[PDB]
């Protein structure tokens, strides 16, 4: 077959974007393996939610958004179909109907920043809910009481984003996870990415 | 609603400490804010700070520097309120605000907070009798000085609380440490002296009862 | 800081009758971004707890009855009651929520009406008094109105104040006036030296201040 098209770049990437600003890259009209991402068993914690791994390959789609960002290492169980946390309902919420897969594996080596990482930041502060696959890039003063405040960093009046706090020789715990979210997408369109022929 | 349950009454001496509490129910202990407002001078109210539950902040007011203290416990749901190097001017009643919403700010009883140097005394009753033998009023008075008593308040009754009709009874003044407070009725011509009346106190502190006629 | 003052401290009203509470800030309030008025409006009973009634200046809490509408914006506020009753008797406060730290108004207390007309009752110091050490004269003033009034004591034609005190007490629901009494405390020493003992009361509604007198022979 020809056009073979680079699936790994979302894993082998040089550079990750941060939960509240997560990144799609859109993958359109090429031919996907499957075997390279589940049968290799070399990533620490990978689980579909409603599809088999090992039926990608006569089963295909049209469209498939593939989401990344870098959690903490507890943090890996709020991304699930129906979570609530610190970032399911903040910064990266999966719906009911989720239809992809979740692969994960260890950063230690590489985003490690020993001093403290301060880069990747997330939300704490929100006035509602985030809906599923809702992207929030603004960053306003959270104001969680009766007190206007126009760039005050005083009493209820804060920054809507915090650091990563990530340390080297630590018990994984909160540990830097490279989450790749491959979302599998079915439609009435004709299909265009499918796996081998 | 939001049940804002406070400590009672506190009898203290300045120089030392106290500590005020205001459990919560109903609500989400974390979410909202807590509020402290003083009740000085009878009417005047004063804001004394607050401090939002969920990651401890605490802010203060310029009047209340140094002095008190804020502390929440999460696993019982309670706010803590400490004042320490206490003057006479901090006898007040203290509230506890919690600000639920921006539509409806919740206050629960309040929590009086008297502090003084001075030791529980039995009230001394004196009677008061006109020196007139003649007047031209149909109506007379008659008086009844309480004096010497801590803590207040004492309950004053007339004739054991039947004479309830026309009684004054006047507010505590404090005077070297010690409350003073007087009572007067108005009497009818017919019954005084003809008949005789008495001023019945009741002290729940020192647990005296004093009975003098008039 | 931001302060606030109330205008007037205190008002005679009748059941019926409307009132219009004034606050007015040093600043502004106006927060430009919510296009609200950071102003809270609270009532507290004698007794009880105050409670928030009006809330952004311009909005009426639930559970809060018709008759309390609230007004204004910016600096000049205002607090309208269309007819008052019997259970509005309590003091009004006045909050602003704009910045840190809170100011709390003065205080606005309703009163009752009306034309109360005082008397004067003198009494002697008692036996048990002088046995103690000590003397005391009093002379009570009860049913007058308004709450303004004024007391002197001059012994033997010269006035002192040297051990004054008033005790003033809230208004009785029954006839809707004021009893307010006056102790003025001295020695057994002071009381032999002396013979004349006077208190005087200067009220609005007498042309003339009421006198009583008792002498010690």
């Amino acid at each position: 077959i020809t056009n073979l098209c680079p699936f790994g770049e979302v894993f082998n990437a040089t550079r990750f974007a941060s939960v509240y600003a997560w990144n799609r890259k859109r993958i359109s009209n090429c031919v996907a393996d499957y075997s390279v991402l589940y049968n290799s068993a070399s990533f620490s914690t990978f689980k579909c939610y409603g599809v088999s791994p090992t039926k990608l390959n006569d089963l295909c789609f049209t469209n498939v958004y593939a989401d990344s960002f870098v959690i903490r290492g507890d943090e890996v169980r709020q991304i699930a179909p129906g979570q609530t946390g610190n970032i399911a309902d903040y910064n990266y919420k999966l719906p009911d109907d989720f239809t992809g897969c979740v692969i994960a594996w260890n950063s230690n080596n590489l985003d490690s920043k020993v001093g403290g990482n301060y880069n990747y930041l997330y939300r704490l502060f929100r006035k509602s809910n985030l809906k599923p696959f809702e992207r929030d890039i603004s960053t306003e003063i959270y104001q969680a009481g009766s007190t206007p405040c126009n760039g005050v960093k005083g009493f209820n009046c804060y920054f809507p984003l915090q650091s990563y706090g990530f340390q080297p020789t630590y018990g994984v715990g909160y540990q830097p996870y490279r989450v790749v979210v491959l979302s599998f997408e079915l439609l009435h369109a004709p299909a265009t990415v499918c796996g081998p022929k | 609603e939001v049940q804002l349950q406070q400590s009672g009454p506190e009898l203290v001496k300045p120089g030392a400490s106290v500590k005020i509490s205001c459990k919560t129910s109903g609500y989400t202990f974390t979410e909202y804010t807590m509020y402290w407002v003083k009740q000085s001078h009878g009417q005047s109210l004063e804001w004394i700070g607050g401090i939002n539950p969920n990651i401890d902040d605490t802010t203060y007011n310029q009047n209340f520097k140094d002095k008190a203290t804020l502390t929440v416990d999460k696993s019982s749901s309670t706010a803590y309120m400490e004042f320490r190097s206490l003057t006479f001017d901090d006898s007040a009643v203290y509230y506890c605000a919690r600000d639920d919403k921006a539509s409806f700010a919740f206050w629960g009883q309040g929590t009086l907070v008297t502090v003084s140097a001075a030791k529980t005394t039995p009230p001394s009753v004196y009677p008061l009798a006109p020196g007139s033998a003649a007047q031209t009023n149909s109506m007379v008075t008659l008086g009844c000085l309480v004096k010497g008593y801590f803590p207040e308040p004492v309950t004053v009754t007339w004739n054991s609380g039947s004479l309830s009709s026309g009684v004054h009874t006047f507010p505590a003044v404090l005077q070297s440490d010690l409350y003073t407070l007087s009572s007067s009725v108005t009497v009818p011509s017919s019954t005084w002296p003809s008949e005789t009346v008495t001023c019945n106190v009741a002290h729940p502190a020192s647990s005296t009862k004093v009975d003098k006629k008039i | 800081d931001i302060v606030m003052s109330q205008s007037p401290s205190s008002l005679a009203v009748s059941d019926g009758e409307r009132v219009t509470l004034t606050c007015k800030s040093s600043q502004s309030l106006l927060y430009s971004t919510n296009q609200k008025n950071y102003l809270a409006w609270y009532q507290q009973k004698p007794g009880q707890s105050p409670k928030l009634l009006i809330y952004w200046a311009s909005s009426r809490e639930s559970g809060v009855p018709d008759r309390f509408t609230g007004s204004g914006s910016g600096t000049d506020f205002t607090l309208t009651i269309s007819s008052v009753k019997a259970e509005d008797l309590a003091v009004y406060y006045c909050q602003q929520y704009y910045s840190y730290p809170l100011t709390f108004g003065a205080g606005t207390k309703l009163e009752l009406r009306a034309d109360a007309a005082p008397t004067v009752s003198i009494f002697p110091p008692s036996s048990e008094q002088l046995t103690s050490g000590g003397a005391s004269v009093v002379c009570f003033l009860n049913n007058f109105y308004p709450k303004d009034i004024n007391v002197k004591w001059k012994i033997d034609g010269s006035e002192r104040q040297n051990g004054v005190l008033n005790s003033w007490t809230d208004q009785d629901s029954k006839d809707s006036t004021y009893s307010m009494s006056s102790t003025l405390t001295l020695t057994k020493d002071e009381y032999e030296r002396h013979n004349s003992y006077t208190c005087e009361a200067t009220h609005k509604t007498s042309t003339s201040p009421i006198v009583k007198s008792f002498n010690r022979n």
